[PDB]
């Protein structure tokens, strides 16, 4: 009942040169939210790099930049914080190890370090916190079995302890939340999904049922909210998607209905995407709307892993793709 | 970022939350973990709930103040800190930094007001029912100070009848009659008075897809057919009628078009094969967003189906 209605005039063909341009240009115009984002800084960065090299741009960014930014990044205890000076998390280590992988410069920063930060954060009952300060949610065994993945080092954790954790987030709907208790959202069933893809336990999702769940996500208008009862949200057709995705319930989508979604969300004057259609543009919700588009099929973007969020090029190279349902 | 909708004063602004986090950052290489810090990081923090870096500040802080100053200094302390975080929340319900910092707050105090934070509970639960940060909060405290789970469940009674927006409520029921069962899916008393329940909520309300979610569980949350006794038997055809009630009612609602087909499921497979099969059809030019979904469905019952007949003696 809670939906947007799609305006006529809305964008129905795809802006690539547009998004391209978007992103190149991005912190360049003291800006505003820019400065204000400083907190999330890495995670910006793996946002823009991801979407460029999605569409076939990445040499437009700055990789030496950006290569010496992760490595004043990185911090004694080896883990990895958003920005410099910043306190380093989970998160953060997650989105410079994509961006290394992306650029093929991991020994840029000392991965044994890495290994032993996330190993670290690791709880007796197999859980991870997402940095010293012990916060607990299955977004970071996320983070930490793909950190690792990535890194050919899945072996240096509890990776039985750590299934056992996100088994036991799992709900009456077949869904995921945060900790065990918590109610599902596309957010924590993408993570937890993509989790189990990564460490090889797929046959214990109910895709049934958690592919229901997820389908029903879909409004009339085409687009996807994360949860029953909440406004659709360009985002959501990255996690709902990608879920699905993994769990081989891709077609319970109606595909047309939300790539007209998806486009009505740019901004055909200055590129971007926003969350949904006529608000404010922005990279996360770039990022999410072609990685979207790619797992619908769309062929000016390249193929995107639905576990890492990443061209599949990059994880061929790598050697990292995780059997899907 | 979400919600936002197509300047001096944005940059003033700026310039107070750049001068204010330079200071914090040089105070920290410093070591000055004093309550200037505590001061500086609320004029960010009021603001910016999500930069994380400064609630560790904020924590670092308080940690040393603990060790040289007293008690009496330190109760001072959590409890000004207690009132920052409140107002907080009231701004921005919605940080993972705000309510964490709230839980390991609580976490080190001894003796927390564990009453006072399940009512504060209840109170954002009254503005947002579907905040799940606060219903996260709210078990961490239940546990915290072994609140029983038939407590919980006589508050989620409440939640469910007072209004809507019930999805999370439901959900927590779905947690709290496990435990308080236990077991090491439900006793079929039990289920029969949440098939009550749920079927009073969806006459209410045929919109509400919450009880819909949550009855196609209780559905399978039997010991099932045909171990069917005669009163859940009776129950199911009982709902089954209704549900054809309701859908004279309401021509174009899914969910019990949906609900028909499962409860047909639940009583008898092939007796019932010729009109589930018809409200397939019905269905999908109801639903056509969900065709998909639907003939996959169907083409596992008829599997299923097909399965009953062979093994007929
Ligand atoms: C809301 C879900 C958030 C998920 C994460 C922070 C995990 C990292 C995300 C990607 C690799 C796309
Ligand atoms: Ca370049
Ligand atoms: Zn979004």
């Amino acid at each position: 009942q809670k939906d947007v209605t799609i305006k006529s005039d809305a964008p129905d063909t795809l802006l690539l040169e547009k998004h391209a341009d978007y992103i190149a240009s991005y912190g360049s115009k003291d800006d505003y939210e820019y400065c204000m984002s400083e907190y999330l800084r890495m995670s910006g960065v793996y946002w823009g790099l991801t979407v460029m090299d999605l569409m076939g741009q990445l040499h437009r960014m700055n990789k030496e930049e950006i290569l010496v930014f992760i490595k004043s990044c990185q911090h004694e205890c080896g883990g990895v914080s958003a920005s410099i000076g910043h306190d380093p998390h989970l998160l953060y280590t997650l989105s410079a190890v994509q961006i290394l992988t992306l650029y093929d410069s991991i020994h840029v920063i000392n991965v044994d370090k890495v290994v032993a930060y996330v190993q670290s954060l690791q709880k007796e009952d197999g859980s991870f916190a997402g940095d010293i300060w012990g916060e607990i949610d299955t977004r970071f065994s996320f983070c930490a079995v793909a950190t690792l993945a990535l890194l050919g080092k899945l072996d240096a954790i509890n990776v039985e302890k750590a299934i056992e954790f996100v088994l036991s987030c799992m709900n009456f709907d077949g869904g995921f939340g945060c900790r065990p208790g918590s109610e599902s959202h596309a957010g924590q069933i993408y993570c937890c999904t993509g989790f189990l893809a990564i460490t090889s336990q797929l046959h214990q999702v109910n895709s049934d049922l958690l592919g229901w769940w997820l389908c029903e996500r879909q409004l009339p208008s085409g687009g996807l909210n994360g949860r029953p009862e909440k406004l659709p949200d360009v985002c959501y057709s990255w996690w709902v998607l990608a879920s699905l995705k993994i769990i081989g319930r891709l077609h319970w989508i109606d595909r047309e209905k939300l790539r007209s979604f998806i486009l009505a969300c740019q901004d055909e004057e200055t590129g971007g995407f926003a969350d949904r259609p006529g608000d404010m543009v922005d990279p996360f919700h770039t990022l999410f709307g072609i990685a979207g588009l790619s797992l619908l099929g769309e062929e000016q973007i390249k193929p995107v892993s639905p576990v890492f969020c990443m061209p599949e090029e990059v994880l061929q190279r790598v050697n990292v793709q995780p059997e899907l349902v | 970022m979400h919600g936002r909708l197509k300047r001096l004063e944005r940059e003033q602004k700026l310039k107070l939350y750049q001068s204010a986090t330079q200071a914090v950052f040089q105070k920290r290489q410093a070591g000055e973990l004093d309550e200037s810090v505590l001061e500086l990081t609320s004029q960010i923090l009021g603001a910016n709930p999500d930069f994380a870096t400064l609630w560790n500040c904020r924590r670092e802080v308080l940690q040393h103040l603990e060790t040289e100053k007293s008690p009496e200094e330190s109760a001072a302390l959590v409890k000004a800190e207690l009132g920052f975080l409140e107002s907080c929340l009231r701004v921005n319900p919605k940080s993972y930094g705000t309510w964490h910092h709230r839980c390991w707050l609580l976490s080190r105090l001894p003796e927390p007001n564990w009453a006072r934070e399940l009512e504060l509970c209840a109170r954002f639960l009254e503005a947002d029912e579907r905040n799940f940060h606060c219903w996260d909060y709210r078990r961490f405290v239940a546990a915290q100070a072994a609140v029983a789970p038939a407590e919980e469940l006589a508050f989620t009674d409440s939640l469910i009848t007072r209004n809507f927006s019930n999805y999370s409520s439901w959900h927590y029921r779905s947690c709290l009659l496990p435990q308080l069962h236990p077991q090491p899916r439900l006793p079929e008393n039990v289920l029969l008075k949440e098939l009550e329940l749920v079927q009073n909520a969806f006459f209410t309300d045929p919109n509400d897809q919450s009880a819909w979610f949550y009855h196609r569980w209780l559905l399978g949350a039997g010991s099932g057919r045909c171990e069917l006794s005669v009163e859940k038997s009776t129950v199911l055809q009982s709902e089954l009628e209704s549900c054809k009630e309701l859908q004279e009612l309401e021509p174009e609602n899914k969910w019990c078009l949906l609900t028909i087909i499962l409860l047909m499921r639940a009583l008898d497979p092939l007796l019932y094969e010729k009109e589930t099969l018809q409200y397939f059809s019905t269905l999908k030019a109801v639903d056509p967003m969900r065709a998909a979904y639907l003939d996959d469905l169907r083409s596992k019952f008829l599997l299923e189906n097909s399965v009953l007949k062979m093994e007929y003696a």
